[PDB]
């Protein structure tokens, strides 16, 4: 994240960190949608330009998680992957379009104060609440700059118009994302960053006061660039997908 | 740069 | 899809605040 601050403990408690088994280092964010489903972007699994290809047994789940480096003892759960499944139509040669992918956990989770899931939205959530101006809430241990953090980071970016999205980059941007961020005049600055992948672009709904993740990180044009904005996976356009895989391969 | 997680989770 | 998704034991689950999320609500206009 460039341009945030520490997070408070218990904010992002669905936040996941991916984390390689060998070396020991971060992939890249993630989200907790059920005590055995954590939600996370396509190109942090599979991205054949980089030779990624990972396998449910090159990657473990970080959850509960606050300092990036620490093992956070009586904290943070570690939980390793049963099955992943990355979206059939996801685009990694063009312009990583359906950006998502799902990761079933070998066991529940147990909740905590530091530890607990998500809300995906549904249609009126969404309606609702994905209106340019509207800000949004991400998160992340990824880099500070286009060096890296010591705690959970966290910026909130206004939704960005749809024109001005497209006028911004030579990408085809498709439906299912959307970009967020300020623009040159407006002081405030902030965006993800490499390793803030497959995080949460969230939302508080005024209604019912519960937090339901709007986007998955998915890509930006450098970081924190005026006049470029980061770009989201749009989560209520896949919701289909994420329901039939759900149904289908969970218990 | 990581700390060393317990050797029960590889 | 849980019912008690998206409330933080250490936020709502408490009718707690934290720092920022106000500049979101006031954005929601
Ligand atoms: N490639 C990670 C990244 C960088 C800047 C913005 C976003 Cl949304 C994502
Ligand atoms: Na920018």
């Amino acid at each position: 994240i460039v341009e945030g601050s520490d997070a408070e403990i218990g904010m992002s408690p669905w936040q996941v960190m991916l984390f390689r088994k060998s070396p020991q280092e971060l992939l890249c964010g993630a989200s907790l949608i059920s005590d055995r489903w954590v939600l996370t972007a396509a190109h942090c699994l599979l991205y054949p330009p980089w030779d990624k290809n990972f396998t449910e047994n090159d990657l473990l789940v970080r959850i509960g998680k606050h300092s990036r480096t620490r093992y956070e003892r009586n904290i943070e759960k570690i939980s390793m992957l049963e099955k992943i499944y990355i979206h059939p139509r996801y685009n990694w040669r063009e312009n990583l379009d359906r950006d998502i992918a799902l990761m079933k956990l070998k066991k529940p989770v147990a909740f905590s104060d530091y530890i607990h899931p998500v809300c995906l939205p549904d249609r009126e959530t969404a309606a609702s609440l994905l209106q340019a101006g509207y800000k949004g809430r991400v998160t992340g241990w990824g880099n500070l700059k286009e060096g890296q953090p010591s705690v959970l980071q966290v910026v909130n970016l206004p939704i960005v118009e749809r024109p001005v999205c497209k006028d911004s980059t030579r990408i085809r941007i498709t439906d299912n994302m959307f970009c967020a961020g300020y623009k040159p005049d407006e002081g405030k600055r902030g965006d993800a960053c490499e390793g803030d992948s497959g995080g949460p672009f969230v939302m508080k709904s005024p209604f019912n006061n519960r937090w339901y993740q709007m986007g998955i990180v998915s890509w930006g044009e450098g970081c924190d660039r005026d006049g470029k904005y980061g770009f989201y996976t749009h989560v209520f356009r896949l919701k289909k997908w994420i329901q039939k895989v759900i149904d289908q391969f969970g218990e | 740069d990581f700390e060393e997680i317990p050797e029960e989770y590889l | 899809g849980e019912a008690d998704c998206g409330l933080r034991p250490l936020f709502e689950k408490k009718s707690l605040e934290d720092k920022t999320e106000r500049e979101l609500l006031e954005s929601y206009i």
